[PDB]
């Protein structure tokens, strides 16, 4: 789940 | 209205609905306008784009809550993966309670659509799910479901006690107990005529969850058959 991880890190 | 302090803090996390509505409307208009007459998005494709954009708003709402923020990313991902569809359906249901008229469907873009028009474009499964949602809308409107209770149910859905493999399950337990107590205190205090309202509110979560589970499984298999146009976040939530 790469995009969700990016959303929560951005 | 006498509002527990916790509920006031929960409300500060709500997005600016008028701005969210405009931004999604412009996105869907730029989508259709960026393709010709033969490849125009179908009604189903538009709803997928709509839900996809709503998910971005949901993710940004979660990450705006301090409780959610105290969790590490692994924990946040596990909570959001467990409930994203339930939050989508709960949001849709509340939207009908507020801006809703019987016989119509109010969308996240602010568009009001006739129910029979949309319903006739759906198969048996989504028709059943949409009709069940409408029954919940009617029950909640008669209970005077309001925004304070809505935000409470959102946090009860997000901080679910059934999510396993969390590092900080204690934080999730503590949030659930705090919001439950706040919601009980708020509902019993502001709606003394509707006794057992609180109990009736909680009785609806399992129904909303059942609807969202079927909806998620339908989309997952529609995507596998190629009927789901590419929607990165929505697709990614399904493919997990
Ligand atoms: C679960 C979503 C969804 C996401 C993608 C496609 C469809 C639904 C939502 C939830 C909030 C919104 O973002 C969505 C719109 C709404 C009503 C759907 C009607 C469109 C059906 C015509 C196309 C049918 C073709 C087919 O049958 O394949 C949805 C909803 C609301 C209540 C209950 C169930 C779904």
């Amino acid at each position: 789940n790469a995009l969700l991880r990016y959303l929560l890190d951005k | 209205a006498s509002i527990p302090h916790l509920i006031l803090e929960l409300l500060k996390c709500e997005p600016d609905e008028p701005q969210v509505q405009a931004k999604i409307m412009a996105y869907l208009q730029q989508e259709q306008a960026n393709r010709s007459k033969h490849e125009k998005l179908s009604t189903f494709g538009l709803m997928c784009k709509m839900a996809d954009q709503t998910l971005f708003s949901i993710v940004e709402w979660a990450r705006s809550s301090i409780f959610f923020r105290e969790l590490k990313v692994d924990d946040q991902m596990k909570l959001l993966q467990n409930c994203w569809s339930e939050l989508l359906i709960l949001d849709h249901i509340y939207r009908q309670v507020v801006h809703g008229k019987e016989g119509s469907i109010f969308l996240v873009t602010g568009q009001q659509v006739d129910y029979s028009i949309i319903a006739s474009q759906a198969g048996a499964t989504l028709n059943n799910l949409m009709s069940h949602a409408q029954e919940l809308v009617a029950k909640l409107r008669s209970l005077q479901f309001d925004q304070r209770e809505f935000v409470c149910l959102k946090f009860l859905v997000l901080f679910s006690l059934d999510v396993k493999n969390l590092e900080n399950f204690q934080l999730v337990e503590g949030v659930q107990e705090q919001v439950n107590a706040a919601l009980l205190d708020y509902t019993m205090c502001n709606y003394p005529q509707q006794t057992e309202k609180f109990g009736q509110l909680l009785l609806r979560l399992p129904e909303i969850r059942a609807i969202s589970m079927q909806a998620e499984e339908y989309l997952y298999y529609k995507h596998l058959n190629g009927d789901v146009p590419y929607n990165n976040l929505l697709i990614e939530m399904l493919h997990a």
